């Protein structure tokens, strides 16, 4: 452990470095590379420095999950290493992030990339789940640490449920549901583009983020918020106020409707999908019920949260209430069907929710990295 | 999931399969009349901005055809009660909104037809047409109260931006 | 404090001698994809592990994994140095004479104990019951035997073997549960249907009139709780599993039950010690402990013997580890000191004790 | 009919219902024995080109019948005017009986038949028998496999032995599973329920058993010769290399997926070398294979190699010169999947006249039992 381990995420709309045994990234930047369309190979930009550039073509590299070209993913990892986090690679072990379901060809491709270019001594390249568990633990009791739980892993592409039980994912339970916040932002903007005036359509997309971050929020029912909302509109309707990129002449937008239909439509996929109408609350049930049958109570047990999309205000407690309904019917159904004589235990639904759930894999990624043992893991030079 | 049908009593009837209901009527119309206020209408509308969003609905209930009826007229409403600027001016348009054949079901023309009860009976066709046209007439009065606001007498931009949306992704006017 | 380590097909127990109870008693399976996952935790990890048995039927067939399993024992289970004191082991009658004296020499070369007293299982069982001369029943899970002891000695030209044990009947109970609807598939499924074994089944005089009484009367229905939320309401096979011992034709084998093998064990033997050997039949193993197996062998047993004496059948409540405690009991005794298969033996004579102290 | 030309003959299986009349040498029709519900009832055929918009059903597992509300449905489909058109009142019936039934449901399938379909001759046949009647053999052995359980069986003259028969716990349904597990290892997933028959054809396809496993991993190691693409209905092309001969592997090793045991290799040594001495020269000469999940390629040239090592370092120990003497044969003609028929069309041909091999109609009027 003379100098620390280097931990670097990529992803569909951001990207996260960092150093391990530190408790945040570094830098979280978006996964933007720019170039112009000798050494003109090197005459690049990433990063925040890549999303508005006059005489550069800009562009991202990984969609839906997986890596399009990588002529350019070599070059971003370059500017990774040698610009921000300053490193030579000669002299650090590296922990990379996969995506579930991941070819072996595109696993080895990394480590080409990586052992013949950069001279690497040791790489690992980790599942996102067990990573995305082990930080759970950090806002848990001390009586209940286990590698076992079903992880909705929420973000920017797709949303994946996957299962692991005993350190090890069990490949066919998982299942994917097409909803992600790119869906959430562009339902509210065509919501915001339908009632308000004022908007620039060059800022559209900006502002549909920044009302998204901002103010959102889940309720229990629609109709008694509708109801709130025209009763007594001072309390629960809110104005923005952002700068235009032309002449700086600020403008005003009110929040209304939009703050809570945005995040319905994980419950409600039919809102924005017309292909796909069944609710999470229904797959994480599909999926837990599709395993070995010894393991089932433990994983309703913990139901862990990582990603961005997961942040909105008691998300958790729809999930906890609709999984807590649709079990205790078939519970009610089994025991109706014999009789009445026994009474079987109600099973116990528990949802976690942390401090750390927007960069969870990271957190996972160090604290795995810093112990002692991890460098007897890695795959080395030699054995390449 | 979605929002089905409410107060259906007991004893009701069924011409052609919708639920005739006490309404508080002003206008006209041959129907059993009303002793309370929370009739179907000021219900249904309480409804109605959840309901737009809805592409796939059970038919629960008989009285259930009441709602999917109301529900796709009042988006009809809210399309044509867009331009007009004075209350008295949008409450006469709305009250000659209601003075118009439309197509009711078990005829050509009639969209979502499949879920319906044909009147091939001699009497079914002139009740149906009456309390049809009475219930389209019925819904204007409560919706100029609320489509307009009370202290610019201008259409609030609340309610007009569900003028797009169809209900079942099917509405009335072809 | 001797240790007494008893082996097993199903479940190995250790524990230490002044105790009168097993205190570690794990099961023994080994598994393979670490290497050294034996146990609960090879069992816990059934993804990935291909676990196999070492012992099989009574005899070790597989050494390696045999000396894994011993040494699992003397290392998390107990916690102890293995040479501090000497130690016990049992081995079931009717093995190869080499294989006494294999596993001597393997626990020489690797932990040197002081002492050993290698025994036979069937020996003490009857001590431990409280006397030294009847007939014994290692109805245990690898394998079932009919062994005589008069005064301590086992006869090697009067004992029987019966394949039937445990697993059969399990895999029996699996069998009969398929036909009913509730289907259950693979073996991590074992360790469920097991639970059924335990704690819902009995054996019934009138086998005819049990199932008549069952067919037409539905009072002998039990709901149990899987570890689902499920209920299972469980009808007849309440006892139709626990009777293939008595009726070994159900599963296909043409061996006798194992209540013709007691009267076969004692005509197989003298002409005076019969009186003895009737009054005197004592139990044991893991499975014996349904409800209501004495009086099945209590009224078969006398329709078959003559008019003219008294069987009486006999069995403690602590059954199943009857074979720890008959150890603990002999290991801990005033003249036991003198005659141990001791170390200073083997140290004067070298390679030489696997041929000369067999008694 | 009057003379006697209305016999059919019918193998009811796990995966395929094979039915057809007597004297042919070719089964009539062939169909899966599929019923479903969607999510009126849609059986045979039709549960098979649409299945992940339908919720399915087996009615039967290695002879025990699952639920007896739905094989009605499916007999009317074969006894039914889109498959055989037959008239019920006048027709005879000769079925098939796996080896160690229970007597309640081989008494159920004779009582219900007799009531709710009247037809006027039954009888049932073990399968072990009929394999060797369509071979010409009395005296054999029958290594018979599919979708449900493989048995190893033998028989003497017409009567089998139910003493001897060991089965082991794989077939077909089990290494098509394993192959899904397999292919999840390279980016390509196949969901348990809705793509079930998807990988059968992948299976049925591109599968073999390896001779050598040594030339085989060289080839997979140092060559792309293994890899074969294969086209979807979606219109993807996956590629399967090296996963060819693994699949096939459990049969020979059981532990691969979680099975306790010997193979079917040593499984037959084992059957063969329990029964009197002077009886097992004539099993060796005579073993016949039979049922779909034996068409391996290759399959036929490794039980003859493992069978003669397995016999030349376990009973006759080192001394390489008397296996020339010692003779073992293995027959497998390439009519192999409908074995259980063709003995069914011989055995209805010879004893189509003479009135006591069928159980008639009055028997059961008057006694309800039968002692054939
Ligand atoms: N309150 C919030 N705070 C932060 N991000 C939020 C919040 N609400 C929504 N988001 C969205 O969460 C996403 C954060 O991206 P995240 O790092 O989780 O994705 P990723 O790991 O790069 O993607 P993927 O897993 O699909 O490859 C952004 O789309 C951001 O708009
Ligand atoms: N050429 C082939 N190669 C590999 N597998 C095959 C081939 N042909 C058929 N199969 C498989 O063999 C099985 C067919 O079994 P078969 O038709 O013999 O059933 P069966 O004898 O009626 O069944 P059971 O005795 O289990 O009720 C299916 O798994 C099919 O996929
Ligand atoms: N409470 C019980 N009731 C009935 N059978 C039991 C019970 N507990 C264990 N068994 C059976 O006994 C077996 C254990 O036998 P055991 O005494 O360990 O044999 P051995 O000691 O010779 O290996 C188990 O496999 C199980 O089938
Ligand atoms: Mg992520
Ligand atoms: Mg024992
Ligand atoms: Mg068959």
């Amino acid at each position: 452990g003379r100098l620390p381990a280097c931990v670097v995420d990529c992803g569909t709309g951001y990207t996260k470095l960092g150093y391990a045994g530190n408790t945040e990234p570094q830098f979280i930047i978006p996964s933007c590379i720019a170039i112009k369309e000798g050494v003109d190979d090197l005459d690049f930009f990433i990063g925040d420095e890549a999303i508005e550039k006059p005489t550069y073509a800009t562009k991202w590299p990984i969609r839906h999950g997986i890596v399009e070209d990588w002529d350019l993913m070599e070059r971003f990892m370059e500017q990774v290493i040698f610009k921000y986090l300053r490193a030579e690679p000669e002299d650090h072990y590296f922990l990379l992030t996969e995506p579930p379901l991941n070819t072996p060809e595109n696993r080895e491709y990394t480590a080409e990339i990586m052992f013949e270019s950069f001279n690497v001594p040791g790489l690992y390249i980790a599942v996102q789940a067990v990573l995305a568990l082990a930080a759970s633990w950090t806002s848990r009791q001390v009586g209940e640490r286990t590698l076992t739980g079903t992880v909705i892993d929420s973000g920017d592409g797709v949303t994946h449920v996957i299962p692991v039980a005993e350190g090890y994912v069990i490949g066919s339970c998982i299942k994917h549901i097409p909803i992600a916040g790119r869906d959430i932002t562009y339902f509210i903007q065509q919501l915001l583009r339908d009632r308000e005036v004022g908007i620039p359509p060059e800022q559209s997309l900006e502002t549909a983020k920044a009302v998204k971050e901002r103010y959102s929020y889940v309720c229990p029912d629609l109709v008694k918020e509708f109801n709130k909302y025209d009763t007594d509109g001072s309390k629960w309707i809110k104005q923005y106020t952002g700068i235009n990129a032309i002449s700086k002449k600020e403008f005003s937008i009110d929040v209304g409707y939009e703050r809570f239909l945005g995040p319905e439509i994980f419950f409600h996929p039919e809102f924005a999908n017309p292909d796909f109408t069944q609710p999470i609350s229904e797959v994480v049930d599909e999926v837990i019920q599709n395993c070995p049958i010894d393991v089932r109570r433990p994983l309703y047990k913990n139901i862990v949260l990582s990603g961005g999309s997961t942040m909105f205000r008691d998300f958790g407690r729809r999930l906890q209430r609709d999984l807590k309904r649709t079990v205790d019917a078939r519970l009610k159904l089994s025991e109706e069907l014999s009789g009445g004589r026994l009474k079987p235990k109600p099973i116990d639904v528990q949802v976690i929710t942390h401090h750390m759930q927007r960069y969870a894999v990271w957190f996972g990624g160090s604290m795995l990295a810093s112990t002692p043992e991890f460098y007897q893991v890695c795959h080395t030079k030699k054995d390449y | 999931p979605a929002y089905h049908s409410s107060l259906m009593d007991p004893d009701t009837k069924l011409i052609g399969n919708m639920a005739l209901l006490p309404i508080r009527s002003q206008f006209k119309g041959p129907a059993p009349r009303e002793t309370k206020d929370t009739d179907i209408v000021d219900e249904a509308i309480y409804y109605f901005k959840a309901n737009v969003f809805f592409k796939n609905y059970e038919i629960k209930n008989e009285a259930d055809r009441t709602l999917i009826y109301i529900t796709l007229y009042i988006s009809e409403c809210l399309k044509k009660l867009q331009k007009c600027n004075s209350k008295s001016q949008g409450e006469k348009e709305m009250y000659t909104l209601g003075i118009t054949n439309f197509p009711i079901p078990g005829e050509p023309g009639f969209p979502l037809n499949a879920i319906y009860a044909k009147p091939a009976n001699k009497q079914e066709d002139e009740v149906m047409r009456a309390y049809l046209q009475q219930l389209r007439q019925e819904t204007g009065l409560r919706l100029c109260e609320k489509v307009f606001d009370p202290q610019n007498d201008k259409p609030s931009k609340w309610w007009t931006c569900f003028v797009k949306r169809q209900f079942m992704n099917k509405s009335l006017s072809g | 404090t001797a240790l007494v380590c008893d082996n097993g097909s199903g479940l190995v127990k250790a524990g230490f001698a002044g105790d009168d109870a097993p205190r570690a008693v794990f099961p023994s399976i080994v598994g393979r994809p670490k290497d050294s996952y034996v146990g609960d935790e090879a069992q816990s990890k059934r993804g990935i592990l291909t676990l196999k048995y070492p012992i099989e039927h009574g005899i070790i067939t597989n050494w390696d994994d045999m000396e894994k399993i011993w040494h699992h024992t003397f290392y998390n289970e107990l916690r102890v140095a293995p040479e501090e004191h000497p130690t016990l082991l049992t081995e079931a009658p009717l093995n190869p004479k080499a294989n006494r004296e294999k596993m001597t020499q393997i626990m020489f070369e690797t932990f040197n104990v002081p002492a050993m007293y290698v025994a036979i299982q069937a020996v003490l069982s009857l001590y431990a019951s409280g006397r030294t001369t009847g007939i014994v029943l290692d109805s245990g899970d690898g394998v079932t035997h009919n062994v005589p002891i008069y005064e301590g000695y086992a006869l090697p030209h009067a004992i029987m073997r019966l394949d039937l044990a445990g697993r059969d009947l399990t895999d029996y109970l699996m069998k009969i549960l398929t036909e009913r609807g509730y289907s259950f598939v693979t073996t991590a499924e074992r360790e469920i249907v097991r639970d059924i074994k335990e704690k819902l089944c009995y054996v019934a005089l009138d086998f005819e009139n049990e199932m008549a009484t069952a067919a037409s009367s539905s009072s002998l229905e039990k709901s149990y709780e899987l570890p689902d939320g499920q209920v299972i309401t469980i009808g007849n096979e309440r006892f139709r599993c626990p009777e293939t011992l008595f009726q070994p034709s159900f599963i296909g084998m043409e061996s006798a039950g194992i209540h013709e093998t007691t009267y076969n064990s004692i005509m197989k033997c003298d002409i005076d010690i019969r009186k003895d050997l009737y009054a005197n039949n004592v139990m044991s193993g893991g499975t014996t402990m349904y409800p209501g197996i004495a009086d099945r062998m209590q009224k078969e047993i006398t329709a078959l013997a003559p008019s003219t004496m008294k069987i009486k059948i006999i069995a403690p409540p602590e059954r199943k580890y009857s074979v720890w405690i008959g150890g603990s009991i002999l290991a801990s005794l005033s003249t036991f000191q003198q005659m141990w298969i001791t170390k200073q033996e083997y140290d004067e004579a070298g390679p030489s004790i696997v041929h000369r102290k067999c008694f | 009919d009057s003379q006697g030309r209305k016999v059919v003959v019918c193998d009811n299986g796990t995966g395929f219902v094979k039915c057809g009349y007597a004297g042919s040498n070719f089964p009539e029709h062939i169909f899966p024995a599929l019923v479903g519900r969607p999510i009126d009832l849609m059986v045979g055929d039709e549960a098979s080109e649409l299945r992940s918009m339908l919720e399915v059903n087996y009615p039967m597992e290695n002879g025990i019948v699952r639920n007896w509300d739905d094989m009605k449905h499916l007999w009317d489909y074969t006894f039914g005017p889109e498959k055989l058109n037959i008239d019920t009142r006048n027709c005879k019936i000769l079925l098939t009986e796996p080896p160690m039934n229970p007597t309640k449901n081989r008494e159920k399938i004779v009582e219900v038949m007799f009531e709710t379909y009247q037809f006027s001759g039954v009888y049932v046949a073990i399968q072990a028998v009929l394999t060797l009647y369509a071979q010409g053999l009395l005296t054999g052995v029958v290594v018979d496999s599919g979708d449900g359980v493989t048995h190893i069986c033998p028989v003497y003259e017409g009567f089998s032995l139910p003493h001897l028969t060991r089965r082991l716990d794989i077939a077909g349904r089990d290494i098509t599973r394993y192959l899904i597990k397999l292919l999840l290892l390279r980016g390509y997933a196949f969901n348990h329920s809705a793509d079930f028959e998807t990988v059968r054809m992948i299976k049925e396809k591109l599968c073999y058993v390896g001779y050598n496993i040594e030339q085989e991993q060289k080839l997979a190691l140092e060559t792309t010769v293994l890899v074969e693409s294969y086209t979807l209905p979606d219109g993807r092309i996956i590629k399967v290399g090296g996963e060819r001969f693994e699949a096939p592997e459990a049969l020979f090793q059981p532990h691969l997926i979680n099975v306790e045991g010997v193979g079917v290799a040593e499984l037959l040594f084992n059957t063969i070398q329990a029964a009197d001495i002077d009886t097992r020269s004539e099993f060796y000469k005579h073993i016949v294979l039979s049922g779909g999940s034996t068409m391996y390629p290759g399959l036929p040239s490794r039980l003859e190699r493992e069978l003669k090592q397995l016999y030349l370092e376990r009973v006759l120990k080192g001394d390489v010169e008397k296996l020339s003497k010692f003779k073992i044969r293995i027959e497998d003609p390439p009519r192999r999947k409908h074995m259980v028929f063709l003995g069914g069309a011989v055995l209805a041909d010879i004893m189509k006249d003479k009135d006591n091999f069928w159980m008639t109609r009055q028997e059961y009027q008057e006694k309800g039992v039968r002692v054939l």
